[PDB]
C-alpha cells in the first residue's frame, strides 16, 4: 500500500558455517621407474623420445610449490603471535568452544577436534611430499587470529593493536549496521545468552549431519582415485603380447621385442600425460578457491563487511576462523530482525506552512499520535526541530500530512 | 588356504608368496627408493652442500652406504653430528640447532636450513614470529 | 553415433518464476527481503532512501518526483530499440551455442 | 586552479544492460558405439586398453552436474515466491515492460 | 575423444567463473545497493532488475 510500513520490534543472533578447500596433495613421479622398471633396453629405447619427461617434472614441481603458496597466503595474514589473557571473562560472552584447550596435547579447540576426527579419510616411482607447515603451526596461526580480534577488534589488521573492552566493540559493530548504541547496552545479557546458545547448537549441527564436509572429502577422494587408476593402468597390454617386460625379452628375439616395447612405452606415456593434465586443471580450480578464502579472511575476520551475503545471510557482525584438514571453516555471526508490525507513514510534515523531513529515521503513526523512529528497531520519539530540517514550503510534496512540531 | 600359492593386493601386485619346498608364507616388500635433493647457498658464497634422501630412515641409508649398495655414489662425509632424521627424510651434511629463525630454505615438515657462523650449514625449526600479548 | 544431449533440470517456466519473484520482492519491500522477513514500504520512500545512500538529501526526490519518474520511464522505453536494432548484442550467448 | 570548484545543478537517470553466460549444454558419450559401432572384434580389441573409458564418462558426468549447480546458484536466491499486487500504481513509475 | 573431453573441461571452467560472477552480481546489485565503483553500471548505483 502507498501509506503503510512495517518495522521490526525484536531481533535474533544467528551463527552459520562455511567450508572452503585450500590445498591438495603434493606428488612427484619418476619416468624411468614407472615406464621401464629396471630394464636397460627400455630406458635406451625411451631415450629416443625427447624431453617428454622434463616437462612432466616441471609441471608437478610447479603444482607442489603453488600448494604451499596457497596455505601461506590464507593463514599467515598477521605478523605477531597474540596471546589471550589468563582470565576468560568477556562481558558474559563464552568462547570456550573456539579457543585452544590446554588439556589436549595438540592444543586444539573442541570444534577443531571434531572436524579433525570427522574428516580423517610407495607404488612404482610415485611419492607424496609432506607440506611445509605442520598442523600445529596452522593451529597457532588460527589461535593468534582469534586472540587478536577479541582483545583489539579490527584495529590489529591495519597497524598497532589497540585494546578495547568487548561490549564496546560490539556497540561499535551494532553502530555499523544502522542500530544505535543503547540497544546493546540495554539488551547485553539477552544478546550474550543468544550468542552462547547459537554457538552451542553448532556442535550438534556439524556432528549429526554426515555430508557437511563433502568438499574436503571429495578433495581427498579424487586424489586417491587418480593414483589408483594410474597404478592399475600398469597391467594393460595396449596391443602387445604381454604386460611384463621380462616375459617379452625372455621368449623373443631382440629385433622383434622392439615393437612390443614401443607399444608399451607409448601406452604408459599417454597414461602419464593424461594424469598430469587432469592434475593441472584441478590445481587451477583449487587456486581459485584459495584466493576466495584469503579474501574472506581479510574482509570478514579483520573487519566488518557491507557486501550483501558475503559473510553470511543477514547483517554481518563478525566472524571466526577454524582450521580443518586441507581447508578452513568460517563461523559467521549476523543480525536478523523479527516480530514486525503494521504502521501508517507519511513523507513530510507541514508546520506553519513549512515542510519537515527527518534527519535520520522515518515518520510513523500509531493511529492517533505521530512519532519519528529509526528504521531497524521500533523506538518512537517526539517530533522536534532537533531531529528534522525544513527545506521546502508546503505544497510541492505529495502526501504531506500536517501536525505539530515542538521546540 | 591349502590350495593357494600367491597373495594379491587391491591393485593386483603380488605381496605374499608360499615357499614350494616348505609350505611357509613369506611377505615381500620393494627395496627402498626415492628422490635426492641438494641444499646449497650460492656458488658466490661457498661450495659446501647438504643432501636430503626423501622418505627413508637414516639407518637404511647408513647401512647401504657402508655396504656400497646405493646408486648415486657421493659418500658424503657422514661421521659426527651431521646425520639428522626428519619427517621428510634423512638429512646429511647439516647440524641441527635448537634456536628458531625465519625460514630461508624450506626443507620439510617445519624444518628450514641456512648458512650461519667457522661458517657451516644448520637446520632448525622455523619460527612463526615474535610472541606478543595485548593488555586486556 | 552414440552422442546424446540431456535436458536441464529446471525448465524455462521455473526460471521465469524465479525472476518474477525476485522482481516482486524488490518492488514492494526494497532490500529488506534479502536479509530476513520482507517488510513493505511505498516506492517513493524507497527511492528516497536510495538517493540518501549516494550523498543526496531526501527532499530532492520529493521535489522532483514527477520529472524523475518520466526520466525513468523514457530510459526503460529506449531499451527495446537499443536491444532490438543492434544485432551483435547477445554475442556471448550466441558464441556459447556456436562452440 | 587552487581556489575554484565546479558543482552540478541538474542530473540524469540512465539505464544500461549487461549480459553474462551461466550454463552450457550437457552431453554424454558411449565409447563402444562411437569407436566400434557394432563389431564384436573391435570391442574385444578395445578391451585390452584399460580404463580409458570410465574416465571420460566420469568427466562428462561431473560437467553435467556442475551445469545444474550453476543455474541453481544464480537463480534460487530467494526462499518464497512473492506475488505482485493486482493494481500496478507505484507512484508514477511504470514497470509494464519488465513484469 | 580425448581432445574433445579436454576442450570441454576447459570451457566448463570458464563458464563456472562467469556463473560465480553472475551470482555475486545478483546478490549485491539486486538484493542491495552497491558502493563499489563501476560494479553495477557506470555512475552512482541506484538499483537493478534481472
Ligand atoms: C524478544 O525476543 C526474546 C527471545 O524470544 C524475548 O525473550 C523471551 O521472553 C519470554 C517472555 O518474557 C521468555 O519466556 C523467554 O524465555 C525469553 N527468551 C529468552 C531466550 O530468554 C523477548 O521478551 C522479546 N522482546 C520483546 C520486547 O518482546
Ligand atoms: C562456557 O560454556 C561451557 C560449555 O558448557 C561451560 O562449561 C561447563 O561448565 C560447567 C561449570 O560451570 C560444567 O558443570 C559443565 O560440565 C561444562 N560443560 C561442558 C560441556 O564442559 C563453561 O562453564 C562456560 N563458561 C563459563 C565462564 O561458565
Ligand atoms: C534539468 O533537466 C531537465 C531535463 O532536461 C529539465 O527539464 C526540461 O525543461 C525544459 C525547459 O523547461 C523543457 O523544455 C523540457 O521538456 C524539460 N524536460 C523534460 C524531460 O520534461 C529541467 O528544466 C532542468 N532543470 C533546471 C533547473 O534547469
Ligand atoms: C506503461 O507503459 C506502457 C507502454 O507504452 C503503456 O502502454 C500504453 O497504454 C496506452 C493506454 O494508456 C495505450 O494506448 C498504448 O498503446 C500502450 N502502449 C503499448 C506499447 O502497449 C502503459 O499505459 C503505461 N502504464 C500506465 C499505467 O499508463
Ligand atoms: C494510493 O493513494 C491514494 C491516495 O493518495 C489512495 O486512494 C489509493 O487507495 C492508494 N493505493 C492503494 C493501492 O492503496
Ligand atoms: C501488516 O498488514 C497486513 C495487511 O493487513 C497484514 O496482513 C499483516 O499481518 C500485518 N503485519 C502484522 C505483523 O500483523
Ligand atoms: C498511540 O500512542 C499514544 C502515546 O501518547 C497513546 O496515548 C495512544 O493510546 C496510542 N494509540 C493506540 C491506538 O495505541
Ligand atoms: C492541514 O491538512 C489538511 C488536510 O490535508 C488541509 O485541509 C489543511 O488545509 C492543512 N492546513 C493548512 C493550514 O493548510
Ligand atoms: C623336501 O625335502 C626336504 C629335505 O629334507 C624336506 O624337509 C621337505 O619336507 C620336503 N618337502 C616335502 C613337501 O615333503
Ligand atoms: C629407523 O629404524 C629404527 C630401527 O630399525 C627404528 O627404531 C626407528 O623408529 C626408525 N625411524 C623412524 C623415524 O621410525
Ligand atoms: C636445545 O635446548 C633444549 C632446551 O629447551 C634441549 O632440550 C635440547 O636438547 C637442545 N638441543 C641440543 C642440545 O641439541
Ligand atoms: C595558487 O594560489 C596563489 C595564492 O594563494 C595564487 O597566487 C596562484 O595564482 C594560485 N595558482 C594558480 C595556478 O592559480
Amino acid at each position: 500500500s502507498n501509506n503503510s510500513i512495517a518495522i521490526p520490534t525484536n531481533f535474533t543472533i544467528s551463527v552459520t558455517t562455511e567450508i572452503l578447500p585450500v590445498s591438495m596433495t603434493k606428488t612427484s613421479v619418476d619416468c624411468t621407474m614407472y615406464i621401464c622398471g629396471d630394464s636397460t633396453e627400455c630406458s635406451n629405447l625411451l631415450l629416443q623420445y625427447g624431453s617428454f619427461c622434463t616437462q612432466l617434472k616441471r609441471a608437478l614441481t610447479g603444482i607442489a610449490v603453488e600448494q604451499d603458496k596457497n596455505t601461506q597466503e590464507v593463514f599467515a595474514q598477521v605478523k605477531q603471535i597474540y596471546k589471550t589473557p589468563p582470565i576468560k571473562y568477556f562481558g558474559g560472552f563464552n568462547f570456550s568452544q573456539i579457543l585452544p584447550d590446554p588439556s589436549k596435547p595438540s592444543k586444539r579447540s573442541p570444534i577443531e577436534d571434531l572436524l579433525f576426527n570427522k574428516v580423517t579419510l610407495k607404488f612404482n616411482g610415485l611419492t607424496v611430499l609432506p607440506p611445509l607447515l605442520t598442523d600445529e603451526m596452522i593451529a597457532q596461526y588460527t589461535s593468534a587470529l582469534l586472540a587478536g580480534t577479541i582483545t583489539s577488534g579490527w584495529t590489529f589488521g591495519a597497524g598497532p593493536a589497540l585494546q578495547i573492552p568487548f561490549p564496546m566493540q560490539m556497540a561499535y559493530r551494532f553502530n555499523g549496521i544502522g542500530v544505535t548504541q543503547n540497544v546493546l547496552y540495554e539488551n547485553q545479557k539477552l544478546i550474550a545468552n543468544q550468542f552462547n546458545s547459537a554457538i552451542g547448537k553448532i556442535q550438534d549441527s556439524l556432528f549429526s549431519t554426515p555430508s557437511a564436509l563433502g568438499k574436503l572429502q571429495d578433495v581427498v577422494n579424487h586424489n586417491a582415485q587418480a593414483l589408483n587408476t594410474l597404478v592399475k593402468q600398469l597391467s594393460s597390454k595396449f596391443g602387445a603380447i604381454s604386460s611384463v617386460l621380462n616375459d617379452i625379452l625372455s621368449r623373443l628375439d631382440p629385433p622383434e621385442a622392439e615393437v612390443q616395447i614401443d607399444r608399451l612405452i607409448t601406452g604408459r606415456l599417454q597414461s602419464l600425460q593424461t594424469y598430469v593434465t587432469q592434475q593441472l586443471i584441478r590445481a587451477a580450480e583449487i587456486r581459485a578457491s584459495a584466493n576466495l578464502a584469503a579474501t574472506k579472511m581479510s574482509e570478514c575476520v579483520l573487519g566488518q563487511s557491507k557486501r550483501v551475503d558475503f559473510c553470511g545471510k543477514g547483517y554481518h557482525l563478525m566472524s571466526f576462523p577454524q582450521s580443518a584438514p586441507h581447508g578452513v571453516v568460517f563461523l559467521h555471526v549476523t543480525y536478523v530482525p523479527a516480530q514486525e508490525k503494521n504502521f501508517t507513514t507519511a513523507p513530510a510534515i507541514c508546520h506553519d506552512g513549512k515542510a519537515h523531513f527527518p534527519r535520520e529515521g522515518v515518520f510513523v503513526s500509531n493511529g492517533t499520535h505521530w512519532f519519528v523512529t529509526q528504521r531497524n528497531f521500533y523506538e518512537p520519539q517526539i517530533i522536534t526541530t532537533d531531529n528534522t530540517f525544513v527545506s521546502g514550503n508546503c505544497d510541492v510534496v505529495i502526501g504531506i500530512v500536517n501536525n505539530t512540531v515542538y521546540d | 588356504l591349502p590350495f593357494q600359492q600367491f597373495g594379491r593386493d587391491i591393485v593386483d601386485t603380488t605381496d605374499a608368496v608360499r615357499d614350494p619346498q616348505t609350505l611357509e608364507i613369506l611377505d615381500i616388500t620393494p627395496c627402498s627408493f626415492g628422490g635426492v635433493s641438494v641444499i646449497t647457498p650460492g656458488t658466490n658464497t661457498s661450495n659446501q652442500v647438504a643432501v636430503l634422501y626423501q622418505g627413508v630412515n637414516c639407518t637404511e641409508v647408513s647401512v647401504a652406504i657402508h655396504a656400497d649398495q646405493l646408486t648415486p655414489t657421493w659418500r658424503v662425509y657422514s661421521t659426527g653430528s651431521n646425520v639428522f632424521q626428519t619427517r621428510a627424510g634423512c638429512l646429511i651434511g647439516a647440524e641441527y640447532v635448537n634456536n628458531s629463525y625465519e625460514c630461508d630454505i624450506p626443507i620439510g615438515a617445519g624444518i628450514c636450513a641456512s648458512y650461519q657462523t667457522s661458517q657451516s650449514i644448520i637446520a632448525y625449526t622455523m619460527s612463526l614470529g615474535a610472541e606478543n600479548s595485548v593488555a586486556y
